[PDB]
């Protein structure tokens, strides 16, 4: 299962 | 910023010399960045069909590919691979051995 | 390994392609030395693809929403490279690598043990999430930046509930369903050669090994080479090590799927 919330720099 | 070259093992997937089928890898590891020039030879002339497994990298994020294609090993052919990459000036060519 | 212990990682590159188009991004994922499934921007299917036998027995719906997961990341990895370049003051023109690691271990019994969530910027360490998921790591001043806002937007948390959580359940049923193919071993097919010598380990899973080699019962470390674990392809891995002078050397080999640790007879 792949992460589901990816944040920016 | 700092560019790692490659490390070169060229090498036949199962023990063999003789009419018994295998499959002949370039596994080029530890470099940095991932574009990578990996070219199977057969008597200095490229073999047209070689895969190769989705890129991925090591603890110290260094990358790792391997090339394959599969053959039926004789006694007397010889292979190669020869590999480019941007810390590389020339390709290198590396002979398969044992 | 020894412990008994199962990992479950994703590994995702992004390369930017400066006046070739959009970068190019690939995720692969692995159980132990097992991959399972990739993703390629390049590729026509657009969607997560399976490369396990056992991840094919997943749901239909499993399949759409893993593919929505990668391919945020991969546009989200797309401005983050552009705000790298903010960042450290660097051209439109050079291209530039993003790296990202995550993933969880669980024990031998399937129990919550460590959680990861790494990030690197052509090639060496940005930032990562420290072992009590609560804390960052920032390599540079850059980094500092985004950790600051990784802070108030309080991004450990929502991650810390992903690692205990969703990848934990996901790593348990992929090993219970790869339990013929993922809880097994594949013991090293050991022979010596010799030239005016080295011990070879074939055909072995995992990849951990050692390979020693003794002198009258004496660890050698001088005169000994050793090469790295390699693929051979076919979901096992091969390593060798090597040392007139001769019959008084003798290497020695370990590893899990080994009933003994292994002495070679010249």
């Amino acid at each position: 299962n792949y992460n589901y919330l990816f944040r920016l720099f | 910023m700092i560019q790692r070259t490659p490390k070169i093992q060229v090498y036949s997937r199962h023990p063999a010399e003789n009419g018994k089928s295998n499959f002949l890898n370039c596994y080029v590891s530890g470099f940095h960045p991932s574009d990578i020039e990996v070219d199977l030879l057969k008597n200095g002339e490229r073999i047209e069909k070689v895969e190769h497994s989705d890129l991925s990298f090591s603890k110290d994020w260094s990358f790792y590919l391997l090339y394959y294609t599969e053959f039926t090993p004789t006694e007397k052919d010889e292979y190669a691979c020869r590999v480019n990459h941007v810390t590389l000036s020339q390709p290198k060519i590396v002979k398969w051995d044992r | 390994s020894v412990d008994g212990s199962h990992s479950m990682r994703y590994f995702s590159t992004s390369v930017s392609r400066p006046g070739r188009g959009e970068p190019r991004f690939i995720a692969v994922g692995y159980v132990d030395d097992t991959q399972f499934v990739r993703f390629d921007s390049d590729a026509a299917s657009q969607r997560m693809e399976p490369r396990a036998p056992w991840i094919e027995q997943e749901g239909p719906e499993y399949w759409d929403e893993e593919t929505g997961k990668v391919k945020a990341h991969s546009q989200t990895d797309r401005e983050n490279l552009r705000i790298a370049l903010r960042y450290y003051n660097q051209s439109e023109a050079g291209s530039h690598t993003l790296q990202m690691m995550f993933g969880c271990d669980v024990g031998s019994d399937g129990r919550f043990l460590r959680g990861y969530h790494q990030y690197a910027y052509d090639g060496k360490d940005y930032i990562a999430l420290k072992e009590d998921l609560r804390s960052w790591t920032a390599a540079d001043m850059a980094a500092q930046i985004t950790k600051r806002k990784w802070e108030a937007a309080h991004v450990a948390e929502q991650q810390r509930a992903y690692l205990e959580g969703t990848c934990v359940d996901g790593l348990r049923r992929y090993l219970e369903n790869g339990k013929e193919t993922l809880q097994r071993t594949d013991p090293p097919k050991t022979h010596m050669t010799h030239h005016p010598l080295r011990c070879w380990a074939l055909g072995f899973y995992p990849a951990e090994i050692t390979l020693t080699w003794q002198r009258d019962g004496e660890d050698q470390t001088q005169d000994t080479e050793l090469v790295e674990t390699r693929p051979a392809g076919d979901g096992t891995f091969q390593k060798w090590a090597a040392v007139g002078e001769e019959q008084r050397y003798t290497c020695h080999v370990q590893h899990e799927g080994l009933p003994k640790p292994l002495t070679l007879r010249w």
